[PDB]
């Protein structure tokens, strides 16, 4: 299990096809890959002042 | 990043954890629910190992 | 409106597609052909 925040617009593009800012300069999923991920709102509990 | 609660709606954070499985490989540790059953020896079943 | 719409004609430009998520972010990109990251990729002739 491997946790971590993330704004808005790579939750999927987490997906192994896709890269950019993310899959090639953060945590990378490789080409073959079995496993699910699972994200939630973070509205206001993890944003703070 | 960074923001007070009400932003532009895209930068809004998002909680991600991943659950990378593996097969194959050694003995299982991990097994999920068990419904266990003794053994035979000398005749057709439907096993599950 | 969306009777009327622009077709607003890009051409001759380089475009770099990694810099468009601050815009307008939270959206869909449904790419009915190129993939979302192959677009800094290949040339186009005409993008509209
Ligand atoms: C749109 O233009 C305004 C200035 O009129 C600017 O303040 C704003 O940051 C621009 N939004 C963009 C580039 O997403």
């Amino acid at each position: 299990a491997d946790s971590f925040v993330i704004r808005g617009n790579e939750v999927r593009q987490i997906a192994p096809g896709q890269t950019g800012n993310i899959a090639d300069y953060n945590y990378k999923l490789p080409d073959d890959f079995t496993g699910c991920v699972i994200a939630w709102n973070s509205n206001k509990l993890d944003s703070k002042v | 990043y960074g923001f007070r609660p009400t932003y532009g709606v895209g930068h809004q954070p998002y909680r991600v954890v991943v659950l990378s499985f593996e097969l194959l490989h050694a003995p299982a540790t991990v097994c999920g629910p068990k419904k266990s059953t003794n053994l035979v020896k000398n005749k057709c079943v439907n096993f599950n190992f | 409106s969306v009777y009327a719409w622009n077709r607003k004609r890009i051409s001759n430009c380089v475009a770099d597609y990694s810099v468009l998520y601050n815009f307008a972010p939270f959206f869909t990109f449904k790419c009915y052909g190129v993939s979302p990251t192959k677009l800094n990729d290949l040339c186009f002739t005409n993008v509209y």
